[PDB]
């Protein structure tokens, strides 16, 4: 459920 | 292209300000980088772009005439995060949290738009 | 051959405990994927991937034989994150801060390893 915000964070 | 008003002060000092700190806000920060970001179905989607960070620059840099724009560039913002993302999806419980503060700031806003 | 003892009790029911709730703790939950999240050099550089729901799910299984390796566990995650982000990425910060609580966890743990 977390996936964009991974994204986000990653770049 | 912008002026100083009432309003516009109040959407940097006071509605920006309370968001930016928020800890959900992090997200919102930049514009969406869909190659960076691994969406290509991103401007499919989503046609016209609107972040946090574009709005505070556009406070700092006087570029609205009205504050009715910058409200407008944050529904846009979260508009966006709806459509493109699940409603299961973090990031949309999180612009919702977000969107609920900034229309709590814009009841207490100027009711009345003055040029300064 | 794992085994159960007050250490590695301790591991799952004070430290993996401790660090799920943290605020911090959501991109340790699984493993990175790298395709997904477009992180294309990830594996030529972390050959030992290792999050804290692969070591949840090693504790209460009785993976382990000593606290010590799921220890080195913990180890592993936060250095692979320390070593594939750049020193000022925020994840580094999260992880630097995830680390502190595990010490402070683990300065507190029962000193002698008795199987249970």
């Amino acid at each position: 459920r977390s996936l964009k915000l991974l994204k986000h964070l990653k770049h | 292209p912008g002026r100083k008003t009432n309003q516009l002060q109040y959407m940097q000092n006071v509605v920006v300000k309370t968001l930016w700190k928020h800890q959900f806000a992090w997200p919102f920060y930049q514009p969406v980088d869909a190659i960076k970001l691994n969406l290509p179905d991103y401007h499919k989607i989503i046609k016209n772009p609107m972040d946090m960070g574009t709005i505070k620059k556009r406070l700092e840099n006087n570029y609205y005439w009205s504050a009715s724009e910058c409200m407008q560039d944050f529904n846009t913002m979260f508009t966006n995060c709806y459509i493109y993302n699940k409603p299961t999806d973090d990031i949309v419980l999180m612009a919702q949290a977000l969107e609920k503060i900034f229309l709590q700031k814009v009841a207490q806003m100027p009711q009345e738009e003055v040029e300064l």
